[PDB]
């Protein structure tokens, strides 16, 4: 009746191996098989397999064998899952469930990447600049790794009319840009100031929007 | 909340 | 393999209306199918089980019918907090296997894109590499078409398109196109142009900028 | 200017590893580039990688980084590609080549089957049998592993008129299905045998078509 | 990844006639591309390189052009022994990519299938398991549609379909349908339907079966 | 027949 408990976000290095965890709590763990599946953009959920922990007996799909296997401890409650040869395809995120309760799911993300600093440019409207009632202003925050790095606006007290983009990789790096419309009269007579930071290489970046010389 | 049935095809 | 056929694949609602969903399956699962839906970043969230079972802290508002091959999800009336995307398991046969999902979202009267692009920025040339970048933003309904012209001819790879979900307060959605190129051939073309196609016009629309300074 | 030479067929099991060799001959070995293509009637053709045994130098598909390891002996002349972790999705034809030369190709089988002989059903028109100038009478040869069998119609002596489908897979195992069209004249009075054999294990079968009571 | 797009994708041919197929790449690949062909059942063959070289040992019916970003393979007067699948690589960059293929295929007057059907036999029977069989052979052209239906309603898993390639001698293709079920469930039915569709009739070429014998 | 040209871009 109660939940299942996922590991941690897991980065792991092109053809090592992960294991992943799952804790089932509030229930009799030995009456429910767990079972494990894959969900990406690309295709979408799959299963991958599932365990008794009971019966101790397990079911694959055929494309996840000789891939993943299955395990459950008995004395902790806990369901595994252990992925080998990672290439960046196993990518996903993992969910344990009990076909009612699901996990929070683990996040592995397969890279050879390395902590990398985002280039953090701002972008000025097009030289010349209409005569419109309002101007969009924007930010471009490139090759960063990993995820994340949250964005802000004049340290967040600029808010409305703001859009983040969620970020896509490139070339093995993660770039992000958002803008912000505000109106004619405010810039550029009023700063706007682009804040990005990246916790993974504590780096703290901020830039103001001038305009275009 | 749910039994087994669920349908555990394993047991 | 049981396949999963779930439609519609996309619905385009009023809060308040009344939603039905539906997953035929290839062949009879015996009442073994749950409900549930996934909301932007979060996990999946259990809705209904074995066809009919409400789950326990569902609201009564939702209900399942069917048996052997066709199932069905009503939503009585439907509020802000039910969005997001639905998907049905069927669980009578291993493999497990989904249906494609079925994406709620709120309708609102068409709305054009506001279209901006932004040269590269200096910064940016003084290390190499070259981004244009256009924003298509705030417009209905989501299908968008966007097509990139460097001195007249349409260039494809280099481009990062991003998508924002649909806008809590207004309805609309949000994109952004990035045109990456290095600073040698941005500084060999002149003509740059972001041209979008969308339901709200005949003809595209159309920003464009002159690296000579237009 | 001369040839690419690949080892033979590989059948194996999930989770385990091979080794593909690709020998190059009547050429110079190190000024050439050998390259690993993936071919599956799913997904086409894929690239995996690549070597140049001059410098040694590798590059490789993103999906494969981590699957595949790609090496080259200048002694023998001999490309080699390793993949490990296998499953089922990993089962195709597997080709080096030389950008314009192509080895002839090693099939790769993942699988956990085993050798098992093939069931062979006479089929027999349908009861009441049309009055038409000819009759279609058929063969089904299955649940067999591995490929290949081999069915001829009156071993050979009947070959006009004779349709053999491509073997499938089902349920892990190869089935096959043949038919012959003969005169109404012809049937049943002249008796037509469905010859089947599966070296593999061993099994040699001759069926009689004879009507349906 | 550059992408190659290989048109058309099947072509129906007389022999004796020029053949022109085409690969447009994403961006330009200064003429570094291959074009090879593939008979089924055999490995690649290289037929030119460098968009434009004849390869050691081809015709010189086959020749290649092209610059930039569109490629093409002409055949001058198509032989026998050219049919097959012909694919265009791209090696400028990494990762290599491929077209889709082009498939050449005779043409011919269009027939319909002659289709046949065949109950279970008694061996199999005798075994617990019961294989419906349906032979649609010689026909043209290759696209046709089967669906099985038991007493009256449709079946889709169970079903396996095997094609044979075209046939040297009359043109024609033909397919092998098989409805596998266990013996209960066949024991539990008894109405065994095949019928395909094909662009030679407006309706359906059904063939039927009544296990208490029709 | 050919030279390095197949472009060998891993020399």
């Amino acid at each position: 009746q109660d939940q299942l408990q996922q590991s941690g976000a897991e980065l792991v290095r092109p053809g090592a191996s992960v294991k992943l965890s799952c804790k089932a709590l509030g229930y009799i763990f030995t009456d429910y098989e767990i079972h494990w599946v894959k969900q990406t953009p690309v295709h979408g959920l799959e299963w991958i397999g599932g365990i008794h922990p009971g019966s101790s007996g397990t079911a694959y799909n055929q494309k996840f064998k000789g891939k993943a296997t299955l395990t459950a401890d008995k004395s902790s409650t806990t369901a595994f899952m252990e992925l080998s040869s990672l290439t960046s395809e196993d990518s996903a995120v993992y969910y344990c469930t009990r076909k009612d309760y699901w996990g929070q799911g683990t996040l592995v993300t397969v890279s050879a990447a390395k902590t990398t600093a985002p280039s953090v440019y701002p972008l000025v409207p097009v030289c010349g600049g209409t005569t419109g009632s309002s101007v969009t202003l924007g930010c471009l925050v490139k090759g960063y790794f990993p995820e994340p790095v949250t964005l802000t606006w004049n340290s967040g007290s600029l808010s409305s009319g703001v859009h983040t983009f969620p970020a896509l990789l490139q070339s093995g790096l993660y770039t992000l840009s958002s803008s912000v419309t505000v109106t004619s009269n405010t810039w550029p007579s009023q700063t706007i100031t682009c804040n990005v930071a990246h916790p993974a290489s504590s780096t703290k970046v901020d830039k103001k929007i001038e305009p275009r010389v | 909340g749910a039994t087994p049935e669920d349908l555990n095809q394993k047991l | 393999d049981i396949k999963m056929t779930q439609s519609p694949s996309s619905m385009y609602t009023s809060l308040g209306e009344r939603v039905t969903i539906t997953c035929k399956a290839s062949q009879d699962i015996n009442s073994f199918l749950t409900w549930f839906l996934q909301k932007p970043g979060k996990s999946p969230k259990t809705l209904i089980y074995r066809a009919n079972r409400l789950m326990i802290g569902v609201p009564s508002r939702f209900s399942g019918s069917g048996s052997g091959q066709t199932y069905s999800l009503t939503i009585s009336s439907l509020e802000y907090e039910d969005m997001g995307i639905y998907y049905c398991l069927q669980y009578d046969d291993f493999p497990l296997t989904f249906g494609a999902g079925t994406k709620l979202d709120l309708k609102r009267a068409d709305a054009a894109p506001t279209v901006s692009i932004f040269p590269p920025s200096s910064e940016q040339l003084t290390s190499g590499t070259a981004s244009v970048v256009c924003f298509l933003n705030n417009f209905y309904p989501k299908e968008i078409n966007v097509k990139w012209k460097i001195d007249g001819s349409e260039r494809q790879n280099g481009v990062l398109d991003s998508w924002t979900e649909q806008d809590s307060k207004d309805s609309t959605y949000s994109m952004s196109s990035t045109l990456t190129l290095t600073k040698d051939e941005y500084e060999r073309h002149n003509s740059y142009t972001c041209e979008a196609t969308h339901k709200t016009s005949t003809s595209p629309i159309v920003k464009s900028f002159n690296r000579n300074e237009c």
